[PDB]
């Protein structure tokens, strides 16, 4: 098989969310427990997730990303257009039951902006402020089933979206992040997780991510700096490598 | 209701939308002008791995000196795309654009030879096919390296054997500076697919 | 194709025999994308099977 | 004559009547229009999705209520349906009541689309998704009573017996058999259409009764419970007559 | 099996997916519905008028402005269009300006129907009905300038000459020839659709200039004047993608 | 439509004269009232009209022109040849005659 | 009625041919950017070739 | 157009000035229209009067419009010339856009 094809690479799924759904989680409230973008799934090829590696000695504050094979490819280009596909699997038993609302909202994501990172605002995604009634959604019953593959066709007022994503996104730089995704899926309970005391009081919500119907526009990244792979240093005291971009 | 944990393999696509192929094409005919469908074309493009590689005079420099550094960075396609695969095959192409700021000799010339990979210049002869250029009339070398291998696929990993595939030596009679761009020949391709590594983004040294 | 250059493109295009959108998720064979068997499809092997005079130095 | 990017002043046919949707312009002569020559649709909205109508918008399910009944509770939501009702101080207990169709007109941004319209005819579609682990049992009865608030008390679904309540049009809703029930309430008005401006009247009440309370383990536990979610939307819709008036209730 | 006015609890097909307009319910088993047997439409709404869509609602003319220009006034509405513009402190004078398409989205209850939608593509249709007795003369020029507020000043219909202004797409509007003019402004965005939530951007400005001021008798009189009324609506509409967000501006 | 065609640009008309015709104006005398080239219409593509913008501080005396879309195009070239078309409209009532 | 009428004249061209793509002007083609205030001097573009 | 050594200069620096003047066709004719599409071509003829280094070279990259050189990488397709053998650069910029028409 041709393994260098963009559809074979961007068609290899990867786990980007593993959320914890507890019996206490409230209805029409995003499942925030467990991971760094809890409940909110930015719909796009680029990477939405990053963590800051800090080393003191002043601090350097290096930022690291979590690319899936679809997000690794998009980073090589400036603009993207694709159909985003999400398998939302739940790790449970025959005795966990509950309903799950997975609705798509177009446009910007409600973000809590930090000096070095960028995350979602769970206060603005509740059933009072964010009613899912005028929203494309899929109510998944967990009585016996576990999963659903949700494909989101490309919808935007732009022919292509940016591939920057979370690269250099913070309180000052937040425009290119919003213009890198067509929207977001929010996973919210419609019915609290019913569970006896004979089983776990929490289930895991695993989400695989991949792309279909892909086109990439120009072979130059939109990033301030070049494409760089993170080589984890041995010890946490060690500083990371920076590649020379001085042309002289 | 049956006590069961099963998968019904249900799939939903939103929006009552048109054909993605047709709309994607319409978009590329208005905002791109081309359609990249494979990543080998990116192994055919030439991209810089060092925009200044200084050398010493009368020194045979294996280009592994530079590519061992470059392959780990992830700056060029031949390195960024190598983190998705384990094997590779085919030859490689290197372009050396002269950026030498000083004049050392009346006649400056660049010469390139073959060399087994991971060898040193003291372990190999300056025989075999070569290519010579004169940076004053031709400031671009444009040499190519064939796949002269004992194996049909080369691993991006380390090995017990050594000198099992060919590489490049670079000789300059004077101290020259070079823009080094590389690519694969019309037969180069990578192996079989694996997962991605982490990516390194912006670094902000802040005063504490 | 509609060009204004007397040469439509840079190289001579060789056909394939593949039947899949090239940007699609469907698995496509790599042997159909180029066909280069051990035959006279490659130039040098063709020269050997035809025993041309150049492979002998003439 | 043939000039671009401008329409010059000229005479025209001496009696013109242009009818837009509901406004009808009479002009002494045909207006002097300038339109775009060889116009195009330079957007992609028609390729992203279909343009929904008001009938489609009103057919969208809206979450109305989320109920959580806990076992071992002497509350109106868990206490069961009574064999007899001898007095009105002792009526039948229900989990939740809904005035219809108001509860839908005032939900999901439907009042925004019903605005500037005078008459409506619609059926109400109800869907309840219940979830209860395999160790909880119970049975509810979803029924609707027309004019229950306006009809004499003896004629109400409240103030009648269990055999009377269950004689009403409804759906039996068991936790381990029917995890979900649907219901179509027809157009319940005695008049030719709902008045969306003057008459803020409701004509059918929807009740969720309890045949058997939540049956769970004897050992007290937060897990012996069930969670409900009620969805509502409209069907067989007809908005006809415009108007400048609005109901401030909606 | 055959029972009336109730749907009893039962098993059903073990994998059900009901798709309403945009919400898609998955249920473990097929819901147990009760529908009305041999249903009817007991209303008359479908006989009174047709049920209008959102595209039809947005095609309704809305009165935006009513102007009254009086003769013998050195006001911006009567002062004429200037041959040259040498400085920005001395620009071209206009009767009325309109930011589009906002001025229509914020009019006639159209924001109520555009609510809960993210993207739009529409053309703006303009109609002006002027009235002036047979003893008053004059000439106006209705023109639209795209990106006039966002484009450099030298490129604006304001800050250019009379021959530049009248080089823009417009309609010549004489009082005694063209009592009424129409105009179609195309979809003026450079992007694939208007963003109704995030971007409160306007892309085309509509100007009503004065070529010749109101020419009336020398004798001062309240009757030497003209009255205007501007109507606006949308055409070639496409609302596609839902959303829970709203623009508080509208 | 091809809007970059010389006939589409030079075919977009523009107002270059707005003259005032009063009851006192004499017969066989050009209507000079109202504008800078009163009565006389130079027949050609180029621009015939300009005004001088003066700024003091000495004076600079910058000259500004009033091009129509036909005069904007001609200015890009050295020589022209064309057929010049003029719509001469009068703003009046049913009770003005002349 | 008014003792004066307005005579509006629109101008355009037909059957156009243009000869050489160079202007006959002493200086290059320059668009007038109206300055903010009347005291402001206008822009002049550099034509010095060195 | 004088430049400094070892400096990545976006050509917007110059075209923002030029577009307002009306001296070239791409500027004079832009005052008749509101939208544009397509790529652009630039030729740079060398007129450097002094010799700084033995080997002078000109290099061109891509950059999103209205960006600064400190906001973009020196990656992607490039073109390099040597003014002593080739004093004319002759680079071309494609229409790599998110939109089918760009407003002026």
């Amino acid at each position: 098989v041709d393994e260098m094809a963009i559809g074979y690479v961007c068609g290899n799924p990867a786990i980007k969310h593993v959320l914890t759904w507890s019996t206490t989680d409230v209805v029409q409230n995003p499942i925030s427990n467990g991971d760094d973008w809890g409940g909110v799934i930015p719909v796009g090829m680029p990477c939405y997730s990053k963590t800051i590696r800090a080393v003191k000695g002043s601090t350097s504050k290096t930022e690291v990303m979590d690319p899936a094979p679809c997000e690794y490819v998009a980073n090589l280009f400036s603009y993207w257009r694709a159909t985003m596909c999400y398998r939302i699997t739940v790790v449970k038993t025959a005795f966990h039951t509950g309903r799950l609302e997975i609705f798509f909202e177009p446009g910007s994501i409600p973000t809590v902006r930090t000096a070095d990172n960028l995350g979602p605002d769970q206060t603005q995604l509740n059933g009072t402020i964010a009613p899912s009634d005028n929203n494309y959604k899929y109510i998944l019953d967990l009585t016996n089933d576990t999963e659903v593959t949700i494909k989101v066709p490309y919808v935007s007022n732009k022919m292509f979206m940016k591939t920057v994503g979370i690269y250099g996104a913070h309180d000052e730089d937040n425009w290119n992040f919003d213009e890198s995704f067509t929207g977001f899926l929010c996973i919210r309970p419609i019915t609290k997780l019913m569970a006896p005391d004979t089983v776990s009081q929490k289930v895991s919500i695993v989400v695989w991510k991949w792309a279909e119907d892909v086109v990439v526009v120009e072979p130059k990244p939109l990033t301030s700096g070049p494409t760089q792979v993170y080589n984890p240093p041995a010890v946490a005291r060690d500083l990371v490598k920076q590649i020379d971009v001085s042309m002289q | 209701i049956n006590l069961s944990n099963k998968t019904d393999e249900n799939t939903i696509s939103f929006f009552d939308s048109g054909d993605p192929e047709r709309m994607n094409n319409e978009a590329l005919m208005r905002g791109c002008g081309e359609q990249i469908v494979n990543l080998r074309p990116l192994l055919r493009t030439f991209r810089t791995i060092n925009d200044n590689w200084s050398l010493a005079a009368n020194t045979k420099t294996p280009i592994t000196d530079l590519t061992n550094t470059a392959d780990a960075e992830g700056r060029d396609y031949m390195s960024y795309l190598s983190f998705l695969y384990r094997f590779y095959r085919g030859g490689r192409r290197y372009k050396f654009f002269n950026t030498t700021p000083l004049k050392q000799s009346q006649t400056c010339y660049v010469r390139s030879f073959l060399i087994p990979r991971n060898y040193t210049a003291d372990e190999i002869n300056t025989d075999g096919p070569s290519h010579i250029t004169y940076p004053v009339i031709n400031p671009v070398h444009e040499v190519e390296v064939p796949f002269y291998s004992q194996y049909r696929k080369i691993p991006i990993a380390s090995t017990s054997d050594k000198g099992y595939d060919s590489s490049l030596m670079y000789y300059t009679n004077v101290g020259t500076q070079q823009i080094v761009a590389r690519a694969g020949n019309d037969d180069f391709t990578f192996g079989w697919m694996i997962g991605t590594p982490q990516l390194q983004g912006i670094t902000k040294e802040v005063a504490n | 194709p509609t060009s204004e250059n007397p040469k439509i493109g840079p190289i001579s295009e060789v056909a394939s025999g593949v039947k899949t959108a090239a940007n699609g998720i469907e698995r496509i064979p790599v042997l159909g994308e180029i066909a280069k068997p051990v035959t006279a499809a490659v130039k040098w092997f063709a020269d050997i099977v035809g025993g041309v005079a150049a492979i002998f130095g003439w | 004559t043939n000039v671009h990017n401008t329409k010059l002043a000229s005479t025209s046919a001496e009696n013109a009547i242009e009818k837009e949707q509901i406004t009808t312009f009479h002009d002494v002569e045909t207006p002097n229009r300038i339109d775009t020559p060889m116009a195009q649709d330079t957007s992609s909205a028609r390729s992203m999705d279909d343009t929904h109508s008001i009938i489609q918008f009103l057919q969208r399910p809206v979450l109305i209520d989320n109920i959580e009944i806990v076992a071992g509770t002497t509350a109106d939501n868990n206490t069961a349906l009574s064999r007899y009702v001898l007095d009105r101080t002792n009526p039948q207990k229900y989990i939740k009541q809904w005035t219809l169709p108001s509860t839908v007109l005032k939900a999901g941004g439907k009042a925004q689309k019903l605005a500037n319209f005078k008459y409506l005819r619609c059926d109400v579609q109800v869907k309840i998704v219940l979830n209860a682990n395999p160790f909880i049992a119970g049975r509810l009865y979803l029924a609707y009573s027309p004019y229950d608030d306006k009809v004499a008390p003896e004629r109400r679904i409240i103030y009648t017996s269990r055999a009377g309540v269950t004689g009403y049009p409804g759906v039996e809703l068991d936790f381990q058999l029917d995890n979900s029930v649907e219901m179509t309430i027809p157009y319940a008005s005695f008049q030719e259409a709902y008045d969306l401006v003057s008459g803020n009247e409701d004509f059918v009440q929807l009740y969720l009764f309890t045949i058997a309370p939540v049956l769970g383990p004897s050992a007290e536990s937060a897990n012996s419970k069930v969670d409900l979610s009620v969805y509502m939307w409209l069907d067989n819709i007809s908005l006809v007559i415009p108007t400048y008036r609005l109901n401030p209730n909606l």
